[PDB]
This record gives structure tokens, C-alpha cells and sequence, in this order.
RNA sequence: CCCAACUGCAGACCGUACUCAUCACCGCAUCAGGUCCCCAAGCAUAGAAUGCUCUGGUACAUAGAGAAAGGUACACUCAGGGAAGUCGGCAAAAUAGAUGCGUAAGUUCGCAAGAAGCAUUGGCUCUGAGGGCAAAAAUUGCCAACUCAGAACUGCUUACGGCGGGGAAUCCAACUGUAUAAUUAAAACAUAGGUUUGU
RNA sequence: GUGGUAAUGCGAACACUUGCCAGGUAACAAAUCAAUCCUCCCACGGUGAGCUUUCUUUUCACCAUAAUCCACCUUGGGCCUUUUUACCGCGUUGUUCGGAGCGGGGGCUCAAGAUUGAAAAAUGCAGCUCUGUACUGUCAUUGUGAGUUCUGCGCAUUAAAGCAAAAACCUGGGGUGU
RNA sequence: CACGAGUUGUUCGGAAACUGAGCACAACGUUAUAUCGUUUUGUUAGGAAAGUGAAGGUGUGUCGCCAUAACUGAAAAGGGGCAACAGAGAACCUGGGAUUAUAUUCCAAAAAGAAAUUGCAUGUGGGA
RNA sequence: CGGGGAAACCCAGGUGGAGGCCUGUAGCGAUGCUGACGUGCAAAUCGCUCGUAUGAUUUGGGUAUCGGAGCGAAAGACUCA
């Protein structure tokens, strides 16, 4: 046969990110001495939109801690952030929306976004529009904070990890029906080459395990093993169950 | 222009 | 006079996307194109400029907000919660 | 091109070392004194016929005075 | 150099005189729609500009006060007056009523 | 069109110079075998493509 | 050494012809195929439609003679009947512009709809209405551009070009889209929506 | 350096500054409406040509002004001062604006123009003369309608679409100098 | 077909001299094999890739500080390049009787002329 | 801007210029005549008819992905007849 589309995309090729109109990665400040011991005060200068991202971005201006110059950070803006707002980042930053605090300095039950999975990775959790984390509990024996992820999983991270106070801006995006193929065209214009999608049973057997037949059907169970080699691992990959779920939705992901 | 032209007035 | 009976801004779509998807998109379209109250400057002048970006015509302040409304209910709850945790 | 308004400025321009030649243009209503300097052509316009003729004389004889007239094609190639 | 060939416009000028007098423009001579021949937007813009110009002239000449000016401005935007004469008649009626009340 | 690099222009110039008939006195030489150039090129028959 | 008004001297390299196509490029060719960009007149008309014209260009396409049959046509017409033809109304015919009335079932209330239908169109001579600018100015003078109505008289051989036939239903696919370059454009693919799976 | 309440003005030490910083220009956007150069048309006159049984004060052609500068009346924005009991008022064809300062008076400034001149007639184009690529002398029409994307015009379009970047250059902040 | 001719630039297009989608020299790693991989998400390479020079000291000349040569350096993270003849950028535009063919490219003193721009210098006028 | 209504709101006349909206050029395609041609103008063209024609539109130049591989709104289509 021929290479399945799900394997051809791993070469990159014409399937990579459309990043020309993007503004760069969105990250918190570099976790430096001022963050670890005091706080840095920044000013939100602009609140901009990046192609391919549903949430707003904020341009926050800080004074360079060591040189006579100014530094502009590009962060994922929480909802309510506005131009001219004072943004405090560090150990002694007050508990307010838009400030960046160590997780250990944030009281339990506070809503946080832009959470660092690792201390110093500058924000990798709760970054999509409308998303946030919930701080469950602080443990001081291990020095780790337990927080609830947007997927419903609960994970423990060091108390020195930083997070922003509030929810990510731009929430409610997926509540509006697209209504048109052209709208999806423009939505995926800013992301990558992944649209439109052709069904496997609509293809020929040379290029997909589901192709072929005098009727459009998968002739074998679509639930495939976790150990299936690439090209064979199409359909429902290592599915624990199928159907309409029918009850409390289990938290997806590994244990 | 200001007044519409008349065919009869073309005599003069 | 009134130009349509039921569908308002959705009248641009003719007959060709379904009553219920049009109805669902109508509320969010009307909200996202409306003028929203600005707590600064006290004017109904907040307009959306791209998803999650709201700029006020009065004071020219730009805010990060919801996709189709200036402030989501979750945002109000989070603001109250954070204020209360600050007062503790 | 630069327009010079004062006869004193005209004398100063004519006194310059880059004043190649002076072209005298006789229009039906005025007389124009066009001084070909290095970079700019300075023109003095005199409405008075008698005063213009007086100005035409007493110009430095060192400079070259050109009487601007129409030159036909046969006159110049 | 021979002259250019003649392309005369005498016939068109005689026809233009006739059409100025009103000939050759009837129901059977119209091929385009009414809005194509004379757009309603253009007529509306002309009428409203005439009305606003007349109102500004009257306000500057103090024939009307600023309140009557505002009322008539909003009514002119509201398609209440068909032409200049209708607006002038309304103004005269308002002025007569004001004179009686005063 | 108007644009060509100078190296290409010189190659075209050389090909223009080579496009000549054989001189008549070549045919009168002792033991001569050349009658025509037989490498004559016409712009409408075969393309140099420089 | 700095400046700003002059002035003096000097300002190097490559391209530059022609073509850009019913003959200069690709297609074995001076091949009715293909090939990007700029400038774009008058009249009719809604007009970059279509028809004709001044400027510019061209008369280059093998021609002459010339009512055989049979052909092709980016050519017509045919009395009476009117789909009886044929697998099948294929092909042709038919409808047409503008304006005023009028317009059904069904419907996601947006449509259906130009639904369907019924009327009027010329020419000429007039009459109203629609403005700009100056000095109860609710007045006086000048002046431009087009139209839209109404009226009388007088005509049609219904007479350039361009320009929907319509209706009652059934089966598919929601729709706009895409798609077997060179026999398949579809009910196929895509598509908003919907649901799963992994993380 | 220096004027003006201010908007902001002033050019022969108002010298330098990428040591270093911070901003701008480069730089990007719909439709509606109004449009510039320019094109076409009409009116008005000149010059030539055409037609002329008859008619047509007629038909046709032409009537041009490059860059670069000098001085400085409209249109549309931004702003300043004053009056501000301004809340109804101003304004667009149009979906709006105002004590976070509408409207009125007077100004500052920007953009697009108009106008005065230098260039520039010495040029160009038509005839015409008469005495050879000759030569003298004449003309050499200034006002409107329809188009026209230059422009007004952007934190500027549908938007789960929000419309490249750099060199180069311009200002300022500090500083040097004075 | 043969012969003889024709393409003229400080300002036009390109390059000199911009970045873009991108490429891939170096560097490193891999490969029996470099003819392989990484090389823009501010950006090479376990990676010491800056040869520049703020202020100082010394000396020359310029003045009453400035410029010039040397010794000690403040600061500057992230090697070298290519990739647009429609993006950025870009100081010339009319007349000609100036051709057989080129011209915003030719025209010579009345340049038919009118400009705009660089670089370097000399005087003039002012400051160091 | 009017007209109703106690209110909620409703009814009319304008303005405005939305839409993967319609008729139609150019453009981009290719339904039927199973028309022409079928040793052709042409190794796929011609004529009329026809689809769409503000959008998931069309197009120039640069770039990137290929041989058991690439690319594919999927026809085993296309990858120099
Ligand atoms: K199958
Ligand atoms: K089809
Ligand atoms: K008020
Ligand atoms: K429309
Ligand atoms: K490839
Ligand atoms: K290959
Ligand atoms: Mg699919
Ligand atoms: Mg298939
Ligand atoms: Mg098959
Ligand atoms: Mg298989
Ligand atoms: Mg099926
Ligand atoms: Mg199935
Ligand atoms: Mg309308
Ligand atoms: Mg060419
Ligand atoms: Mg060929
Ligand atoms: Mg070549
Ligand atoms: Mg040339
Ligand atoms: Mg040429
Ligand atoms: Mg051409
Ligand atoms: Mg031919
Ligand atoms: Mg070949
Ligand atoms: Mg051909
Ligand atoms: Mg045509
Ligand atoms: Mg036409
Ligand atoms: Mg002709
Ligand atoms: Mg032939
Ligand atoms: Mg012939
Ligand atoms: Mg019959
Ligand atoms: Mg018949
Ligand atoms: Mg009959
Ligand atoms: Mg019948
Ligand atoms: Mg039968
Ligand atoms: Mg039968
Ligand atoms: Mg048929
Ligand atoms: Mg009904
Ligand atoms: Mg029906
Ligand atoms: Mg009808
Ligand atoms: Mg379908
Ligand atoms: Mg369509
Ligand atoms: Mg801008
Ligand atoms: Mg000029
Ligand atoms: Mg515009
Ligand atoms: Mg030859
Ligand atoms: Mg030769
Ligand atoms: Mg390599
Ligand atoms: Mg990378
Ligand atoms: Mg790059
Ligand atoms: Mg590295
Ligand atoms: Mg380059
Ligand atoms: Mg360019
Ligand atoms: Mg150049
Ligand atoms: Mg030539
Ligand atoms: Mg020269
Ligand atoms: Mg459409
Ligand atoms: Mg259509
Ligand atoms: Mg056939
Ligand atoms: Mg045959
Ligand atoms: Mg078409
Ligand atoms: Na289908
Ligand atoms: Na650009």
C-alpha cells in the first residue's frame, strides 16, 4: 500500500504551522532573582490578537532588572486585563487578577491560569481561551501544590511554580455555530493544513485501512491496539469503551 | 436649461 | 417599519443554514456586535475588535474579555472570589 | 530658477564669478534679465521700459550679454 | 498629411435637443430599470441635501430658532417633506402659529 | 526581453559571430573538404536557450 | 576641527536593438490550442452586454468559374394537424426589456416569487413637478443640468440588436462548493452540525 | 537658543549625540459618499479644412505649458483659549457625538488644493507671407455636466479571517558643550 | 538569402545596500560512506566565532574645546552569507529639424535648456 | 419620522446596503447537441448551448513536499502527452 495521511504529516512538509502572522511564543517573565525574592511591576501596553489563537495576548512592559532598557513580555491575557493595568510578578506580588504569584503564595480555591508545570517553564497549563485551574490544596511536607486541570485531572506541582490569577480571556468561543465551510476555512487558515477532512472509508484501500469495498464500511473493528504500528493505528486508538458514554463522563487520559 | 425649450419658439 | 418578523441580523443568511443553528448564532452575534457598558468612563461604548478584544470608543481603553460578550459569568465569579480571598 | 527683486541683488549676482552670461529677454510688457550662474538662473523683471534699458547698460562689461531671440531650425542645424 | 475622416455629431445634437424637450424617453424606450436610470439613493441624497441647506440658511438668517431647526432637521431626515416647497410651507405654518400664540 | 546577464550576452554574441558562411577562398585550398558551414543556425529552427 | 550659503572638480559597473504573438514564446510548423501586466474614444443602451463608427491598424489567411446529387452551417421559412415522432420533446420552436397592478400550496417565516397571470410601450406638440446663486426676502432678478408624470393630435406591416417558457408531482443530496486533464459532474467527495477515541 | 495664555511659531551655537535609551516614518485595510491628474461632452470665441440644386450663423480639426522653486484664498481633520444652566444641541447619504467639555466667537496646526510669480516663449502646434530644411509677420479657450482610487481614509471590512518585516531615515529623553 | 550597420545614462531597471516564505556555508553530531541532519519560536555551535572602542593617561595640530596618534577599557549575548527586475528602497524632465535603426540614455556655451542629488576640496561668513 | 398602547410592546413610511444571495460581462469551468472534426486547426480542437462569476473565488513570480514515494474537498485523481 501507500503511506497513510496520518503518517505523512509527521514529515512536516505542507502540514506545519502557519506562523508568519503570529507574534511569537506567549510566556511569562523569566523566573529571575526579582521574581524569587521581590516583585516586578509591569504595565499592560497593548492587548493584541494573534492569528490561530482564540485567547487575547497582552504586551506588558517591564524595566530591565540589570540594564538601562525596557523589556516587553508577550503573555496570554486573562479576562479583565486592560491597557494601563499594573501587573505584579514575584513572591511579594499581591493576590489580584493579572498578577503572577508562586503557587504556594496563592490561597486554596483561587482560580489560576498560565500555570507552570515545572518551576521556570513560563506557563504551560491552562492557556486556551476560557480555561483555568483550581488550587485544591497545599502540602508543605513535599512543598507541592495540588491543582485541578481543565481536563478534570488533578496533578501536583512544586509550590515554586508560578501562575496567573484569573481565567484565560476569550472564553465562550466554541458556543457559536460555524454554519459554513468558509468559516472553517478561515479558522484553519491561521493554524495549519488540516482541513477539510476526508473519511477513511471514502478512500481506497491502498492509502487507508478503512478504504475499499462495494459499500462504504469498515470491515473490521475500528478500536485498534496501543501497539499497532504506524499506518495501522487508525480509528479509535486503544479505546477503553465506545458508544454514547451514557452517564457521568469519566476524566479522559491516563491514570 | 432654466426654461424648457419649445418647438414653436424656434421660429424667431 | 419592521422588515423581518422573527430573524433579525440572521436575515442575511436567507434560508440556507437551519432555524436552530441560526437561532443559536443569533444571540452571540447580537451580543458581539452590541455596545457594552464601560466601567471606566461610564459609557456604553465597548466594541469587539477580534475575538476576546474589546476597545471602548469613549476612553480608548482596550480590555481582554469574552469571545462574544465583554465579561463572562465565570469572570464575575472569579473576580468576586479573588477579591474575597484578598480580604481574608 | 530664482527671482531676484532688487537691483542691488542683481548687481551682486552679476558680480559673482560664476555668472557665465546674462540673457536679455524683451517681452512686450517687461524686460527680463536672466543671469546664468553656476547652479541657478536668476531673473530680474523690470516693468519700466526706460528703467530696464538703463539697467541693461552699466552692467559689468566683463560678463557676456545675450539678446534672447527666436532661433529657427535652419539657423541652428 | 491628409485630414482625419469626419465623425459628425450633428444628428446626436439634434436628438439631444429633442430629448431636452422631452421626446424619445417613454415607456417603450426604457431598457434599464428605473433605479438604473435614476437611482433612488441619488434622489434621496439630493433632496435631503437641499432640505438641510435650506434649514441651515434659515437658521443663519434667523427665520427659525435652533429648536425649530432641530425639529425640522429630524423631520427632514424622517422623510416628512417631499421637496423644498413643502418644507417652506411647513415653516410658514409654524411661524404663523407662533405669531398667534405670542 | 531586456534583461540578460553579461555572460549570457557574451555567449549569444559568440553564437552570433559564428553564424557566418565559409569564405570562398577556403574552397580553393589544396585538399579542401569544406563546402558549407553546415553548423549554420537559424533563430526559428533550433534554440540556444541561454 | 564644527556649521551654513556658495563655488570648483568628479559622479564608476551591467542592461538598453527587436518581439511578446491568428508569424518572433510552448505545442516536431508562420499550428483556429495555451501564455502574466499597463493605457482604452463616439452613439445606442443599465452596459467593458451587443451592434455600428473617428484615431491607430489591416485587406494576411490558395484562388477563378460556378444554381448536380449528398453534405456542414456560429442560415431561414413552410399550409392543416400539434409529440401522433422518439428509449426519451433530443433538436428546434416558444418566453423575453422596462413599468403598473397581481401572485397559490408549502415553509426552517428568510422564502416560494420574475410564482402564476393581466395591462401599457411609437412619433409629435404641449403642460406640471423636481434646483443653484445674488440683493409675508412668503419678494425681486438672473442662470445649469437632466429626469418623471399628465394631456391632445397622429401612426403601426407589432418591424435592429440583446433578453426567463411556465405549471402539478416523485426519487436522491440539506445548501454554496469540489471532482475522474483526454468517454462518467453524479445520488460521489467536502460541508456546517452530531458522536466517539487517545492524551 | 528664542517668541506666544495656549494650540504652538521663529534659520543663519536653535553646536554635537547609533556612548546609551524611548518613540515615530518605512507600514500595508472594506463599502458608502465626495473625488485629483487626466478623458469625454456642452457653451463661448479665434485659425484652417469640408459640404453647399437647396438647407445648415453649419460639419470636422486645433486652441498646449514638464520637472524644480518663490509668496501666500477655499475644503476637510486634530487642537487651543473664551463663553460654557451645554441635556438639549451639532452634524452625515449613512449605521453618532458632547461636563472625560457639545454649540457660538477668536485662533494654532495638519492634508489636499486654489492663486502670485521665476522656469516660459526664447518652446510647441496650425495656417499665412513672399523671396529652400528660406524668411517675415497672425493664432498661440475659459467656463460647465458625465467618468476618473490620487486623495479624504483611520485602533481602517466579513471576522472562531483582525490584514509582513527589516535596512535606512526623523524626532525626542538624558548627556556633552555653551 | 548576402552584405553593411544599429543598442550611448550621476538620476531609468538591477547590483552596490533591505528584509519574506525560505536555502544551507561554518560549527557540531551522525553515518562503513557526507553526497545525511540541525541551522528565525531572537536566531549557529558544550559555545572562548566581538579586532569595535564611552570615558581616561600620553603626544600632535586647532581654539580659547575640538580633531589626530598611541597605553588602560565602559558598553555591545546569540558566526558568515544568500533568497523579491511586481514587497521595502530609488537624486531628471520637458523641447528638439537628435536616426535608416537608440533615446526621460543623444543635444556643448545662448549646452534647447531648466533642475535634483552624492563624495572630496577651496575661499566667504560665523563658533571652537 | 409618524400612529397606537396603562405598561409590555405593536403597526406603518423612509434611510441603509448585508449575503460562501440572484440575473448577467471579463475571468474560471465544461452540461447537451451523444453537433463539427475525427489521416483534424488540434496526439482533446471548434460552434452554439450551458455552470459559476465577493468568494472554500481567479491569477503572476517566488518558495516547500516525490518514487513503494509525494500530494489529493478522494476520481487510484495528479506527479512535464
Ligand atoms: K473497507
Ligand atoms: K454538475
Ligand atoms: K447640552
Ligand atoms: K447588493
Ligand atoms: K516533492
Ligand atoms: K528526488
Ligand atoms: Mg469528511
Ligand atoms: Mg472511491
Ligand atoms: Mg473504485
Ligand atoms: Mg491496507
Ligand atoms: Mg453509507
Ligand atoms: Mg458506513
Ligand atoms: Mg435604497
Ligand atoms: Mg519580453
Ligand atoms: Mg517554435
Ligand atoms: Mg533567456
Ligand atoms: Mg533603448
Ligand atoms: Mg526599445
Ligand atoms: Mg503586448
Ligand atoms: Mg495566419
Ligand atoms: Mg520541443
Ligand atoms: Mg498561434
Ligand atoms: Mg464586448
Ligand atoms: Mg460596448
Ligand atoms: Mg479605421
Ligand atoms: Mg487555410
Ligand atoms: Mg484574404
Ligand atoms: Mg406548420
Ligand atoms: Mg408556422
Ligand atoms: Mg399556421
Ligand atoms: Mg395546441
Ligand atoms: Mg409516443
Ligand atoms: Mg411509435
Ligand atoms: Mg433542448
Ligand atoms: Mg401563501
Ligand atoms: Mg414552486
Ligand atoms: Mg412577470
Ligand atoms: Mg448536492
Ligand atoms: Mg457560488
Ligand atoms: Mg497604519
Ligand atoms: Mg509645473
Ligand atoms: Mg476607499
Ligand atoms: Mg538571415
Ligand atoms: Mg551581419
Ligand atoms: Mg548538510
Ligand atoms: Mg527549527
Ligand atoms: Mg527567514
Ligand atoms: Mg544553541
Ligand atoms: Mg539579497
Ligand atoms: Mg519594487
Ligand atoms: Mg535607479
Ligand atoms: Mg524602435
Ligand atoms: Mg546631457
Ligand atoms: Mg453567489
Ligand atoms: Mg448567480
Ligand atoms: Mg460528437
Ligand atoms: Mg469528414
Ligand atoms: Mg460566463
Ligand atoms: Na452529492
Ligand atoms: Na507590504
Amino acid at each position: 500500500g501507500k503511506t497513510v495521511l496520518s503518517c505523512r504529516k509527521g514529515n512536516g512538509s505542507v502540514y506545519q504551522v502557519h506562523g508568519h502572522k503570529r507574534l511569537g511564543p506567549a510566556k511569562l517573565r523569566i523566573l529571575d532573582y526579582a521574581e524569587r525574592h521581590g516583585y516586578m511591576r509591569g504595565v499592560v501596553k497593548s492587548i493584541e490578537h494573534e492569528a490561530g489563537r482564540g485567547a487575547a495576548l497582552a504586551r506588558v512592559e517591564f524595566r530591565h532588572p540589570y540594564k538601562f532598557r525596557r523589556v516587553k513580555e508577550l503573555m496570554v491575557a486573562p479576562e479583565g486585563m486592560f491597557t494601563g493595568q499594573s501587573v505584579f510578578c514575584g513572591q511579594k506580588a499581591p493576590l489580584a487578577i493579572g498578577n503572577v504569584l508562586p503557587l504556594g503564595q496563592i490561597t486554596e480555591g483561587c482560580i489560576v491560569c498560565n500555570v507552570e508545570a515545572k518551576p521556570g517553564d513560563r506557563g504551560t497549563l491552562a492557556r486556551a481561551s476560557g480555561d483555568y485551574c483550581i488550587i485544591i490544596s497545599h502540602n508543605h511536607e513535599t512543598g507541592r501544590t495540588r491543582l485541578k486541570l481543565p481536563s478534570g485531572q488533578k496533578k501536583s506541582v512544586p509550590s515554586t511554580s508560578r501562575a496567573m490569577i484569573g481565567i484565560i480571556s476569550g472564553g465562550g468561543r466554541i458556543e457559536k455555530p460555524v454554519l459554513k465551510a468558509g468559516n472553517s476555512f478561515y479558522r484553519f487558515r491561521g493554524k495549519r493544513n488540516c482541513w477539510p477532512k476526508v473519511r477513511g472509508v471514502a478512500r481506497n484501500p491502498v492509502e487507508h485501512p478503512h478504504g475499499g469495498g462495494n459499500h462504504q464500511h469498515i470491515g473490521h473493528p475500528s478500536t485498534v491496539s496501543r501497539h499497532s504500528p504506524p499506518g495501522q493505528k487508525v480509528g479509535l486508538i486503544a479505546a477503553r469503551r465506545t458508544g454514547r458514554i451514557r452517564g457521568g463522563k469519566a476524566v479522559k487520559g491516563a491514570w | 436649461v432654466a426654461v424648457r425649450a419649445k418647438v414653436g419658439s424656434r421660429s424667431y | 417599519a419592521k422588515r423581518t418578523v422573527k430573524m433579525g441580523v440572521m436575515g442575511r443568511y436567507g434560508t440556507r443554514y437551519g432555524a436552530n443553528p441560526r437561532k443559536r448564532a443569533k444571540k452571540l452575534e447580537v451580543s458581539q456586535h452590541a455596545k457594552h457598558f464601560c466601567s471606566f468612563c461610564g459609557k456604553f461604548a465597548f466594541r469587539r475588535k477580534a475575538v476576546g478584544i474589546w476597545r471602548c470608543d469613549g476612553c480608548s481603553k482596550t480590555v481582554a474579555g469574552g469571545a462574544y460578550t465583554l465579561s463572562t459569568p465565570n469572570n464575575s465569579t472569579v473576580r468576586s472570589t479573588v477579591r474575597r480571598l484578598r480580604e481574608l | 530658477p530664482r527671482e531676484i527683486k532688487t537691483l542691488k541683488e542683481f548687481l551682486a549676482i552679476c558680480s559673482r564669478k560664476d555668472a557665465r552670461c546674462v540673457k536679455v529677454k524683451h517681452n512686450p510688457s517687461a524686460t527680463k534679465f536672466k543671469v546664468r550662474c553656476s547652479r541657478y538662473l536668476y531673473t530680474l523683471v523690470v516693468n519700466d521700459k526706460k528703467k530696464a534699458d538703463k539697467i541693461e547698460r552699466s552692467i559689468h562689461p566683463s560678463v557676456k550679454k545675450i539678446a534672447v531671440t527666436a532661433r529657427s531650425h535652419a539657423k541652428t542645424n | 498629411r491628409k485630414p482625419v475622416k469626419v465623425h459628425s455629431r450633428a444628428r446626436w445634437r439634434k436628438m439631444k435637443e429633442a430629448k431636452d424637450m422631452g421626446r424619445h424617453n417613454g415607456v417603450g424606450r426604457r431598457e434599464g430599470s428605473r433605479e438604473a436610470r435614476m437611482p433612488s439613493k441619488e434622489l434621496w441624497m439630493r433632496r435631503l441635501r437641499i432640505l438641510r441647506r435650506l434649514l441651515r440658511k434659515y437658521r443663519a438668517d434667523k427665520k427659525i430658532d435652533r429648536h425649530v431647526y432641530r425639529d425640522l432637521y429630524m423631520r427632514a431626515k424622517g422623510n416628512v417633506f417631499r421637496n423644498k416647497r413643502n418644507l417652506v410651507e411647513h415653516i410658514h405654518k409654524i411661524k404663523n402659529e407662533k405669531k398667534k400664540e405670542r | 526581453g531586456r534583461f540578460k546577464p553579461l555572460a549570457v550576452k557574451k555567449k549569444y554574441a559568440k553564437k552570433m559571430n559564428q553564424n557566418k558562411p565559409v569564405p570562398y577562398w577556403i574552397r580553393l585550398r589544396t585538399g579542401n573538404r569544406i563546402k558549407w558551414n553546415e553548423k549554420r543556425r537559424h533563430w526559428r529552427r533550433t534554440k540556444l536557450n541561454y
